[PDB]
This record gives C-alpha cells, sequence and structure tokens, in this order.
RNA sequence: GUAGCGGCGAGCGAAACGGGAAGAGCCCAAACCAACGUUGGGGUUGUAGGACACUCUAGUUACAAAGGACGACAUUAGACGAAUCAUCUGGAAAGAUGAAUCAAAGAAGGUAAUAAUCCUGUAGUCGAAAAUGUUGUCUCUCUUGAGUGGAUCCUGAGUACGACGGAGCACGUGAAAUUCCGUCGGAAUCUGGGAGGACCAUCUCCUAAGGCUAAAUACUCUCUAGUGACCGAUAGUGAACCAGUACCGUGAGGGAAAGGUGAAAAGCACCCCGGAAGGGGAGUGAAAUAGAACCUGAAACCGUGUGCU
RNA sequence: AAGCAGUAAAUGUGGAGCCGUAGCGAAAGCGAGUCUGAAUAGGGCGUUUAGUAUUUGGUCGUAGACCCGAAACCAGGUGAU
RNA sequence: GACAAUGGUAGGAGAGCGUUCUAAGGGCGUUGAAGCAUGAUCGUAAGGACAUGUGGAGCGCUUAGAAGUGAGAAUGCCGGUG
C-alpha cells in the first residue's frame, strides 16, 4: 500500500543545518570557533604543504625506478583446482570460462598454497617449484 | 605590409628569452630586397626575398 | 482457473527492498527544470554606488548584492537529475515481492484469454463487474492488444500493460490483478 | 572532477598489505665523514610513516 | 589521475589496445601520343604502379564533368465529431439528495459557485485552388574492362635535411625522437627514400614535398506543438505595466516606480447644505465600511469616549 | 559503462572495464614465503588474506564554496563647450 | 519500585516542533474556506484546538518523499511612520 510506507529502522536520518537558532548548538559561530583563518569563508590551509615548516614529503629522498617491460601473471593456487574432476585437460582458455580467473594479464602461473587431492593435467605459462612436485606425486603431469 | 612577391615570405612572432628565461615578444622579419624584375607589362620594382633571388632569376 | 508458478508468487515480500524500489521510480520522472540567477547573471550593477569613506552610510559594492532588493540569490535551485540505479539482483527481488503480496492478500484472478476484436468501452465495463473486480484493477496480457487497450483506458482507475512492462509502482497501486493464461506463463519464466 | 594525487609523494612511499606506508631514510646524501660507523650502518634500514604524520597526509595518496 | 613533465615546488597530464554511434572514395604533375611555352588523348601506385611491348575484349549531379520537361507524401487556411433531467439552499448550481445516459471521447478552458453529457473542444475520420518542400519510376548528359610486361624511361627540388634563434607536441633544451616559422648552407633517384622516442647494424611496416570529399559532432535571435514535487507582483527577465520609457550625464554610459470594483456598469435619476470640493438621504446590487485614491485590510503612528488610579 | 530497445518513461539487453581471491624487492625475479647478507644466523614487511554493488548521515579535496566590503592591476573605448 | 544522576561557554552526541510543494488514502466547505481580530483554553518546550466578529472560495488530517524551510542586530536594502 502506497499510503502505508515504512523505511528500514536505522537506515534514514535527517541532515544537520548550522546557523538556525541557538538551541540547536550550531547557531552564531556555526561550529567554527572564534576569529581566525579557519573561520573565514574559503576553507584554510592545504594538507599537502600548508606553508611554514618544511613538509614531510620534501624531507625524505626519492627511491627506485619503474620498469616498462614488467610482466605480471595471474595466480591459481592448488585449493582452487580441486573443484574440477579427475581426468580433465586444464587450459588457459578453460580457466577463464570456469570462473576462477577473471583476467589473464600476461599468462597464468600455478602456485602451490594448499593441496590438490585430485588427478589433473595442468597447462600454464609458468609453474612453481612446490607446485610441480604436488601435481606429479599423486599422479599427473604439467605441460607448458 | 611588406610581403614577398614570388612566394609567401612574411614576418613571424616569437619570444626573446634571456638567461633567466624571461619572456619578451619580438618579430622575425624576412630578408626582403627591392629589385626590378620583368613583368608582362612594364618592369616593376617589387619586394623579393634573397631566397627567391638565388638559383637564377631574371632582373 | 488458477494457474500459478508457485515459485515467484509464494516468496515472502522483502519490505526493505520494496521500499527502495518505489522511491527509485518516483524520483526518476522528476525533471528538475528549475533555475534562478546569482550575482553574475543579474543584469546591471557594474559600478560602486558611492565612495567607501566620507559619508555616514554603510560600505556597499554593488546594487545586486544578496541583501539588496531586486538582485542576487545565494543558494537556489539548479538543474539536476534525481535518478539513480540499483543492482539487478535487487530489481527482480522487488518485482517478486509486489507479485507475491497480491497472492497473500487474495487479490489475483487468472482469466482465460480475451476475445475482444472491436473497441467498446461499455462492453469491457461488464466483464469487470461480472468478475466481481474492485475499483482499481490492472490488466496484464501476453503482448500488445489492439482493440483491447483501446478500451478500458477511459474507465477511471483501470490500467492495461504488457507482460514485459510490469512495474513496482504500477502493481502496488492496484487492488487486484487480472492476468491471462498465456501472460502468467510468460511472467513465470522472465522472473526467477 | 577527479581528485589528483600528490606526484611528489608517490615517488617516496609505497603501500603494504596491512595498509601502512614504507619510507626511506634522511641524512643519506653527503657529509659521511662527520658521522660514525654505527650511525651510517643503521641508516640503511627502512622505516614506516608514523601514526601522527599519517593523519595529516592520509588523503594525499588515495589512489596509491 | 596510470606513463611522464615540473624552482621534481605549486601544479600540469597523455596515447595505443579494447567496447560502441556512423561508414562510398576519387581526381591532377610526369614518362607517352597526335596538334599550336601550349589544347586533347593517355596515365595515378608499395601484396610496386604506369609509360612502352604481344592476341583480346554501368548515369551514383553530396566529392567523383555537369544543364533540363519528369508522381506520391509534406507545409502554409479549415469541416464534421457521442451522451441529463428533476427537486432543495442561494443573487446565481456545476454542489447536496434522486433516478438516468455516453465513452478509440473522464486532456484542458470557459460558463453568475466544484460540469464526462451547457459552450469552445478532446479521441477518431475527412479536406487544398495557389505557393514552397521532401522523395521517387522513366527520360536526358556522360562512358570498353582485365592478365602478361624493367635491355630502355617516369613517380612532386632550393624541396627533404643540417647548424643557429624561437614556437608547438601531456613533455620547461633535457639523452628529445616525431611536426612548423625566420636567416644561411644543402641530398639521393626502386641496389631509391622515410618511420619504429638520441645514434649505428639487422629485421618489419609504409611511399613526403599537388588538390577535393557526404554521415555520426557543437550551438539557438527564431517558427510550431507540449512538459515541470519551477516563480506568483520586494518573487519571476531591468521591464505582467504602452520600459531600455520618467529621470540622471558634454559624452561613451547608467536606470527605476506603477497589477485586482462587480456575475453583469446595472458607474448613485431626483431632493437638501455649499461658489466649488466633499457630504446627508432616496435609488441600483446578493453585498456601497464593493463608489473607479474601488477584493481581503496587519503593525508602527495620529485621535475621540469611559471603569480604577 | 557508453550504446541500442522503451512514455524525456525505470528495464530488458550490453562483460571493453574496475575491486577482491598473494605477497615481497629499486629491479631482474621468486612465491606462502620474499628481501638484506658469505650464511633464517638475525632482522624488515606478508602467512589478517570476506569481500563487493547501491544508498542515508559526518568530514575532506577541486569549483566563488557560509554571507557582505577594499586601497589596487590589466584590456578596449568616451571626453580640451 | 529500590538505588544513583540531572549549574554550564567554545565544542561533541541524541530526540522532537513548525512552513511550502508532490504521491496514495480518506474527509471539510456559500447552512460560509483561507486570512485578519478578541478571549479567563490544552501540552515538558518549539507549538496545537475551539467559540464569537470580519471575510467571500478554497483548505486540513494520516503515512512516506523533496527543500529558495524558521530572523532582533551586518554605519544591512526597499517602503511607511514618528
Amino acid at each position: 500500500k502506497l499510503h502505508e510506507l515504512k523505511p528500514a529502522e536505522g537506515s534514514r536520518k535527517e541532515r544537520n543545518r548550522v546557523g538556525r537558532g541557538v538551541a540547536t548548538g550550531n547557531g552564531k559561530t556555526s561550529g567554527r570557533g572564534h576569529k581566525g583563518q579557519k573561520a573565514r569563508s574559503g576553507g584554510g590551509v592545504r594538507p599537502g604543504f600548508e606553508g611554514g615548516q618544511l613538509p614531510l614529503f620534501r624531507r625524505l629522498p626519492k627511491r627506485g625506478f619503474t620498469n616498462i617491460n614488467r610482466k605480471e601473471y595471474a595466480i591459481v593456487n592448488l585449493d582452487q583446482l580441486n573443484k574440477f574432476e579427475d581426468g580433465t585437460e586444464v587450459t588457459p582458455a578453460l580457466l577463464v570460462e570456469s570462473g576462477v580467473v577473471k583476467n589473464e594479464k600476461s599468462g597464468i602461473k600455478i602456485l602451490g598454497n594448499g593441496s590438490l587431492d585430485k588427478k589433473l593435467t595442468v597447462k600454464a605459462h609458468k609453474f612453481s617449484a612446490s607446485a610441480a612436485e604436488a601435481i606429479d606425486a599423486k599422479g599427473g603431469a604439467h605441460e607448458v | 605590409g611588406k610581403q614577398c612577391f614570388v612566394t609567401g615570405r612574411k614576418a613571424s612572432t616569437g619570444n626573446r628569452r634571456s638567461h633567466a628565461l624571461n619572456s619578451t615578444k619580438r618579430r622575425w622579419n624576412a630578408n626582403l630586397q627591392k629589385v626590378r624584375i620583368l613583368v608582362d607589362g612594364k618592369p616593376k620594382k617589387v619586394w623579393v626575398s634573397a631566397r627567391a633571388l638565388k638559383s637564377g632569376k631574371v632582373t | 482457473s488458477i494457474e500459478l508458478s508457485d515459485a515467484v508468487f509464494g516468496i515472502e515480500p522483502n519490505n526493505s527492498v520494496l521500499f527502495e524500489a518505489i522511491n527509485l521510480q518516483r524520483a526518476s520522472l522528476r525533471q528538475g527544470t528549475h533555475a534562478v540567477k546569482n550575482r553574475s547573471a543579474v543584469s546591471g550593477g557594474g559600478r560602486k554606488p558611492w565612495k567607501q569613506k566620507g559619508t555616514g552610510r554603510a560600505r556597499q559594492g554593488t546594487i545586486r548584492a544578496p541583501q539588496w532588493r531586486g538582485g542576487g540569490i545565494v543558494f537556489g535551485p539548479t538543474p539536476r537529475s534525481y535518478a539513480y540505479k540499483m543492482p539487478k539482483k535487487m530489481r527482480r527481488l522487488a518485482l517478486r515481492s509486489a507479485l507475491s503480496f497480491k497472492v497473500q492478500e487474495n487479490g489475483l484472478t487468472v482469466v482465460d484469454a480475451f476475445n475482444f476484436e472491436a473497441p467498446k468501452t461499455k462492453e469491457f465495463k461488464n466483464v469487470l463487474s461480472t468478475l466481481e473486480q474492485p475499483k482499481k484493477v490492472l490488466v496484464v496480457t501476453e503482448n500488445e492488444d489492439v482493440n483491447v487497450e483501446l478500451s478500458a483506458r477511459n474507465i477511471p482507475g483501470v490500467q492495461v500493460t504488457t507482460a514485459q512492462g510490469l512495474n513496482v509502482l504500477d502493481i502496488t497501486n492496484a487492488d487486484s490483478l487480472v492476468i491471462t493464461e498465456a501472460a502468467a506463463k510468460k511472467v513465470e519464466e522472465v522472473l526467477g | 572532477p577527479k581528485m589528483k594525487t600528490h606526484r611528489g609523494a608517490a615517488k617516496r612511499v609505497k603501500r603494504t598489505a596491512s595498509g601502512q606506508l614504507k619510507r626511506s631514510r634522511a641524512f643519506t646524501s653527503h657529509l659521511f665523514a662527520n658521522k660514525s660507523t654505527k650511525q651510517k650502518r643503521q641508516l640503511r634500514k627502512a622505516r614506516l610513516v608514523s601514526k601522527s604524520d599519517m593523519k595529516r597526509v592520509k588523503q594525499l595518496l588515495a589512489y596509491k
């Protein structure tokens, strides 16, 4: 019924209005204090430098550089692969449609945080030292 | 104003920068010379640039 | 007849989602179309009225100041849109609540297909009274109905829509809902 | 318009997992004869931005 | 708000990829061939094209060369268009109480008060002498398509590019590539020339120094048809009003104030005081303390009486 | 998200893209561990790893930014009655 | 129902009243609405009714929504009047 509407209890509030009477607590000064730079219209100092004493991010030195040929791969741990069934050809094309990889940046890399507990053959661009021994111990192969 | 008769040479505008990189407007005029060239009618003295004078030209 | 889906008509209504879906629809056809003028927009007032000192008058810069009569508004209306959006999984949850509420309140009537081939308002008024329908009713069908939507559109309180055009506000307003057999099957598959 | 980040601050700090910031050390440019061995050796280890300075520059690196 | 630029301070700030709206590409210089530096043919490119050699085979008048008679809508006046009567209160019915009737028509305004059925209209159909548009079917004007071919020719010059002084690219002269201007030097000719962020080598992509080109895009002094959780006379345009006008300055220029009688003038015949103005009655009206200084009529302020002091 | 469909309608279609599921280092890189180092010897930061979309309220940043007010500067014009 | 607490500036936090407009519902009015005037009325406050005069056609109530939402002062602006 459009004549009986109730919002969820605790989800709506009324805004605050300063400078409307004295009983509200936000009257003459309107929550700014007495005279000063932080009381005039137009804000105050910038948190970046604010003048005065030397700012923080001008007393510390710069560091490092940025690589342009930087490569970054997605990561699929072992506890994510155990949702598949035994005897499946895992392929970078399948991992996208399966829903475990949303975006392959420059390839897929299989990390080894967990346990597989399943028999698969995994294809990827790169592998790990502890992720190649758990795929082949219980049976299976890994192909790049 | 003064403009080349053969081609479209004319003055331009840039900046005059000192050691302290202080900007001041200035002009860059073309090397226009007064020569008398053959015309289908009477030969007339017209403003011609020294670039058009080279490579051979009738005067 | 009684033809229900028993899935999108039986769920409990979500009052928190149903309230936010009605406020979204009403605020979406509010064309603001409202504007006033400020100091820069008011015509005139380019010179100082009198010198700062030498007279017993207050200091004034322009005859179009917010305190002067005839010029300058400080904070008035401005052209803006009021519409916002909500996730898709909350839109269908609000439609099922507007359809299940009618069933809980015993206000759903499943009628066979209409056989109206000519526009006649006096003829359509009879079946509304023959079926014991309330004052304000909603008519939902399969697709566009020429010679049917032409009628029932001059009767005060009667609204006819389509199967793909159901609204949270158009449904909550009607007392009872009248749907055909082909329509109730189309609504049961688009929802849920 | 979108907020602009402090380009000069982005060349001196980096964000970590918890959400804090890693910073370099000062007094590492010259005048190494006026300092001791223990002083110069313990100035190569990086630190973090203090709790106090974080409250002032927390919004200068919203996108960092 | 990434790369990057920046007294690396304040601050400035991309592009490619990808996803969409829209989407036709063609003409000149030259080699060459008949004519008198000139007319016409010929001929236009990178998966290399043409000249030359051997047999031989749809107009897109918005670029592409450009003149005209050539039918259907559309714009500019309009014509029809369903359905209510009675009784109470009132100056007056559209209201209230009764029975009824229309609807592809219950938008809206008016009418002595609040109307689906009283009046202009609305839904829906119909209508153009004459002029101007938008779009066609024929006519008219243009007009032979492709492979093979480098012994020999052509493919844009004071141009490209360099130094010097500036400017422009997100990019402050910095290791500054890629584009422009002024001055002065100044190349090469398919084994050619340019680009891929100084520069060289290899490897890929592309052919500068001639000229045209519709659509998706930006805007509103206007015309026409409509909408608003926009204003309602100190508001809304400076201006609802005969306003850029009274008025103010030598001048450029600056600039206000002022809406409301009643349904209908039916705007007080006549009498009395008065030189007039203005009043007191009688009349008009539902109301005149609604009488044109005309709806309601607040406060400040100026008065006339009286109960206590 | 633009876009197309639909009353300028609240609504289906559209997965370019964004955040999170993994960090550490200036970087190559390695990966539940990675940097420093001759050496996990010791140490720094991670092994919290339930987030994410819309919205009410508080605050901050860029826009005149709670309102009124200079002495001044620049640009194009009007004036020797 | 027992105990304890309740002076307050800058400032923090919570709960409420009133004005205009929109939506749905349900009502009032030429047997006299809004406004204006007076009264010895009802609430913890901001504030809410009723009756009687004037007025001559509109306006409350309930639940949500959106704000040009509240005035005693700025040598404040305009009008009227001492």
